């Protein structure tokens, strides 16, 4: 809730919005475009198969 | 019909995880294993069950022992008294 955009003629300036939800869980695995909000292990850590 | 030892089957080996006189098994075969189990009590307390999709499982093992058979892979033993200290 400081930036502009003097993009046009106006200025304007956006949020911060309060719906802080992020869809996105802390852990996430990404697979090509289907993205999952996995607890992944760690590095270094995965049982093997899983 | 002879009795050849046919080059024959073997199941993956088992992610062995301790716990409290309990084995948790994450396990991961290729094709449909049957596996059992005879826990050693005079109360023997066996299980049988295909496993052929990858399965955590769990064995309430006794003080005594247990014993563990991933498919055509030989008979494990395991010896289990405490660990809850």
């Amino acid at each position: 809730g400081e930036t502009p955009a003097k993009i046009g003629d106006a200025k304007l300036i956006i949020g911060p919005l309060s719906s802080a939800w992020s869809p996105f869980d802390n852990k996430v695995v990404v697979y090509g475009h289907e993205v999952y909000n996995y607890d992944f292990p760690e590095y270094g850590t995965g049982k093997a198969g899983s | 019909p002879v009795k050849a030892k046919c080059i024959a089957t073997l199941a993956p080996e088992p992610l062995v995880e301790h716990k409290h006189r309990t084995l948790i098994l994450h396990l991961h075969p290729d094709h449909p294993t049957l596996l059992t189990t005879r826990s050693l009590g005079s109360d023997a307390n066996p299980t049988r069950q295909w496993i052929e999709r990858p399965t955590t499982v769990n064995f309430t093992v006794t003080g005594e022992g247990l014993e563990y058979t991933w498919g055509n892979h030989p008979p494990k033993r395991v010896w289990a008294q405490e660990s809850g200290e």
